[PDB]
């Protein structure tokens, strides 16, 4: 009885206050780190560098002057969303750039950090090794065998309706002409 | 990962939605993904990271979704905010008379529910009327009473669970009353007898078996249902009777994860559950499926307590989507076709006002409208019941308009002179208490066959669910004779609350103040 | 992080301050920070770092807080510095007598509390004195009673939990006393009986129940309420009776961090409990709510004791702050509208004795001020009771100037010859009697309808609040006559205390000696 009361006190009892403002700074630096820094250091390489807003992402220097149509996203589960409501986008162009809303449930929950990791991995896949065209014929491969085999719902997890569609195995001639949809993927 | 409550679960799994989901051979706990698990049919569940069983019932949050668990539970109990608790009324089906020539009449009994509604279970038996024997007028004159006279009480119970979790050991003590507190008796807690199970929805002793005599047939007492003259002239004036019965249950039965045995403990015992659930809950009466009662409790959120906010809000639309059944084939709220808007909703006063607030804030009038956006709090009662049929004082079914009951009769599927075979959704039939026939001269006259109070009972059902009405039964035992082929034969229909029970001021037994509802007319050729 | 008293909480935490706040969906303590927990309606709890439970009762003072904790204790003791133990006294509904031709009389009872006054609950009890029956004067005769007779007593009896927390397996030991001394009957122990819950403010049985009849109604004893005819007399000449009432309660219900599980502990027992809680503690009691003495108990410190020195600093202020619902609209202290200047405050001689000297050190003479300077120590005993009532030597409200019960009388809902239909505030109607209708003459006489003492009884209460007062109840089931179009109809209000109960020194049954306030003056026109 005795050994149970410390571990439920420990995760309620909050020695001191970190503060207001600091527990934001210590979610996003806790988030990025899980990324694998050689992915920080590419995208630095590249060019343009992530910066943490606080408000509403809607309304912010970088991003309002560009791109105003693409003001409906689609989230990793493919249901719609609004930009403003959104709580992070990027933008790829001449100045590769990334934008995350400041908050401070990263750490507690995880629907959000998904959303975020997603948002990394498109710019892995489309403006990192886009540049030396690096999904090729063994990535070709795994997803080719991803959509034939047996009953496997992979398939939902990772293909979009376009590609449930597509008769035969994948080839490499439709990565070049379709190439969004397997940097999605 | 961190899991406080110790429930299996991690707590973002708790906290945001989860699913277990087996993969081929095996089960495991996922995170709810939108698209791969809503086709597959799977339910969302969500629950509180401290709480180890979010309703507060026995069962921890994991044993119920993944099926480790007491396999009598029922299955809409499975889900982690639903309440799993028994519910145990006596339903009387029969009763016999006699002095300490035997009067033995058959009753029907309904769990029932008044009104500043209190967690106590009671039920309320009604006595058949209606004469077996033609010469049996006057009950006191059938049995040779006198005013320094007893009568013997003898009935037949079974135990009946409409909750949502078995009782093993004990059996609910219970007691009859007539009146406002007469008590006639107070059946005894038979002792190391109740050795089988009362899973939901079932019987004590099953229906395959004489009913328990309530009367031992031994030496306890000679007569203990004694009844002095006045209050057999009591019941002669009101026919019916009520069973008041506590939560006495017995223990619990437990899921051990060492082999899987399922053990009752005896040291966890309903008595000390009860509260609890009766006091985190909100509470959801139903008579939807087949008019009767059904009760149900949800997991509410306490602003008051901070363990208690830890639940998940819970909006109306969605608890009745878990815990009775209904669904959205188009979006819109309907059990089984029925949509949402056929029910009234009734609130206790304090409910009634947090819920008038909740509309003020939303500026909204109808609430079957923005029936999605009403929090649900702990502690309120909500009683939605069919807005078609009319209710008496103990919600119970009782009456109906008149336009129903004619639509409900307009499929003749036979007409003969021996009467009419129909077939009639089986839940109006609940409220018809028999049938007066008449026949119509040709020019206006009216003889009514049956013309006796206590002479309705004339429509059996047969076994293939076709309603049969006799005239022969209460009639002379010969067939229908009509002087006319152009004479009219009509048929009413007297439903419950119109009926009357004992003969007038000066004894009258033609149904001649009776309201009586027109179902038939047809031509004597016709016929 | 060092914790001595073990209590999950640290030291530093409990001695300056902390407060649990649920983030979304966990819960978790926090130190008080001024700025940033106040806009929150967050309250700052303080407790003692050397002891397991503040209070002295058997929850932990991180249980409390937490909400983990039986969900049946009230929410006014949830704050550590508020003890919870029960409080269970009995109210008697009605009685019945006769000869081992029953005067069966409705009774009203109202936990007591006298003077020097101790820790043991004990009620109250008034039989009705008014003629239900025309002929029925003189009780004396209305049963058969002779010199060498004795009477039989049977009476309808509720437990009343008006404390704070759950009492579950026993129900306590009760005597019954007429007079000074003569002890008439003690009400068994029912054993194995009350396998229910006595939740705070309910009943036993509920209201929805007959009430436990007193009289076992079997063959224990054939009247073991027997009364030899001196004491009827004494009965017949004051209408009162004691109810005696001990603190043997039963087990107590804790709190299982393994599961969540309430489980009755064997080993624990209230008897055992509240000792520490009366030697430890300051207790104020308060009749503020609706007319009922309500008791509650705060820790404060003792100086004699080292361990004791440890509990927070109590003032006064926020006692009543916390333990009540007394707030600060405009930082003056009020309990629903009423200021505190409207109430009394009275002390037994030690506190009286301890508040001069406390007053003496800061120069103030009127309390009301430095109300919030007041240090409460172990042991005090304080009283507030409403300024504007009178009251009787057992604290109940009896009676109030006559200012009072005119001002509660200005607003005539309507007026007949029929009687009024008032709107009164629900408190009043608990010191008044009855009402002696009178009309008077254009020229100064003086014609009292109901001119009999016992025959004051006329003001019902609708089902919607609204007191009606009848003409017919105690006149000839007549309407009011009227000789003059210009005669005034007075009606007189007659309070508890200036009552008589018995027919005076020549049997006089008029209203002459009675005080009588005039309530009512309307012409005969003006009605």
């Amino acid at each position: 009885q005795e050994e149970h009361l410390k571990e439920i006190m420990k995760h309620i009892v909050k020695i001191e206050v970190k503060g207001e403002e600091a527990v934001k700074k210590e979610a996003a630096e806790k988030l990025l780190e899980k990324v694998p820094s050689d992915v920080l250091e590419m995208y630095k390489a590249i060019g343009g560098k992530i910066y943490i807003v606080d408000g509403d992402i809607t309304k912010h220097i970088s991003l309002e002057a560009l791109s105003e149509d693409k003001k409906k996203i689609k989230d990793i589960y493919g249901k719609d969303a609004l930009l403003h409501e959104h709580y992070v986008y990027a933008k790829e162009g001449y100045e590769p750039v990334l934008v995350i809303q400041s908050s401070e449930d990263y750490v507690e929950n995880t629907e959000k950090a998904l959303n975020v990791y997603y948002e990394i991995g498109k710019i892995l896949s489309r403006d990192i090794l886009s540049k030396i065209n690096q999904p090729y014929q063994k990535f070709l491969d795994v997803l080719n065998t991803i959509k034939n085999a047996s009953d496997s719902d992979g398939q939902d997890l990772l293909f979009t309706n376009q590609l449930k569609e597509h008769p035969t195995d994948f080839s490499v001639e439709f990565l070049e002409q379709n190439s969004n949809e397997v940097q999605e993927v | 990962v961190p899991d406080r409550d110790n429930d299996g679960i991690p707590d973002s799994l708790e906290v945001e939605g989860y699913t277990v989901d087996v993969k081929n051979k095996r089960t495991f706990l996922s995170p709810w993904i939108s698209n791969i698990h809503e086709k597959k049919g799977l339910t969302k569940y969500k629950s509180s990271p401290e709480k180890w069983s979010t309703a507060s019932d026995p069962y921890s949050d994991f044993e119920k979704v993944t099926g480790r668990i007491d396999k009598n539970v029922s299955p809409e109990a499975r889900h982690p905010l639903v309440a799993a608790y028994p519910i145990v009324h006596v339903d009387m089906e029969n009763i016999i008379l006699s002095k300490n020539r035997t009067i033995s009449k058959n009753t029907s009994t309904s769990r029932t529910h008044t009104s500043g509604f209190s967690n106590s279970n009671s039920s309320t038996v009604a006595i058949d009327h209606s004469l077996s024997l033609a010469g049996e007028r006057t009950w006191a004159e059938t049995m040779g009473l006198n005013t320094a006279d007893t009568a013997r009480l003898n009935a037949n119970i079974r135990y009946v669970n409409t909750g949502t979790a078995p009782i093993y050991n004990v059996l609910p003590t219970t007691s009859l009353v007539l009146g406002k507190n007469q008590t006639l008796a107070t059946i005894k807690a038979k002792e190391n007898q109740l050795s089988q199970i009362l899973a939901p929805n079932n019987y004590y002793p099953s229906k395959n078996l004489a009913p328990i005599a309530l009367n031992a047939q031994d030496d306890f007492s000679s007569t203990p249902i004694t009844m002095n003259y006045n209050q057999f002239l009591e019941l002669e004036k009101t026919k019916q009777l009520r069973l008041d019965t506590d939560q006495v249950y017995g223990n619990i039965a437990t899921y051990n994860f060492e082999n899987g045995r399922v053990r009752v403990d005896t040291g966890s015992n309903w008595s000390e559950v009860l509260p609890q659930i009766q006091e985190t809950t909100a509470r959801i009466i139903f008579n939807g499926k087949d008019l009767n009662l059904v009760e149900r409790r949800i997991a509410a959120v306490n602003p008051s307590d901070p363990l208690e906010t830890t639940k998940p809000d819970m909006t109306l639309k969605e608890a009745l989507k878990i815990a009775f059944g209904f669904n959205e084939p188009n979006g819109n709220l309907q059990y089984q076709g029925k949509d949402i808007t056929e029910f009234d909703f009734n609130f206790d006063q304090q409910t009634s006002q947090n819920i008038k607030n909740q509309l003020a804030e939303l500026n909204a009038t109808n609430i079957y409208t923005v029936l999605d956006k009403i929090k649900l709090n702990a502690k309120m009662n909500i009683l939605i019941r069919d807005k078609r049929f009319h209710y008496d004082r103990n919600n119970i079914a009782v009456g109906a308009d008149e336009s129903v009951v004619k639509e409900a009769h307009r499929e003749v599927i036979n007409s003969s002179t021996e009467g009419l075979l129909l077939n009639i959704d089986k839940d109006i039939r609940k409220i018809l208490s028999g049938y007066i026939v008449e026949i119509e001269d040709t020019e206006g006259l009216k003889e009514v066959i049956n013309d006796r109070y206590d002479m309705l009972n004339i429509s059996s059902l047969r076994q293939d669910g076709k309603t049969f009405i006799d005239f022969k039964k209460y009639n002379d035992k010969l067939p229908l004779y009509i002087s006319n082929p152009n004479y009219k034969v009509n048929v009413y229909a007297v439903t419950k609350e119109n009926t009357i029970i004992n003969p007038s001021e000066n004894g009258d037994t033609s149904t001649n103040g009776i309201k009586k509802i027109l179902i038939f007319s047809k031509k004597g050729y016709e016929i």
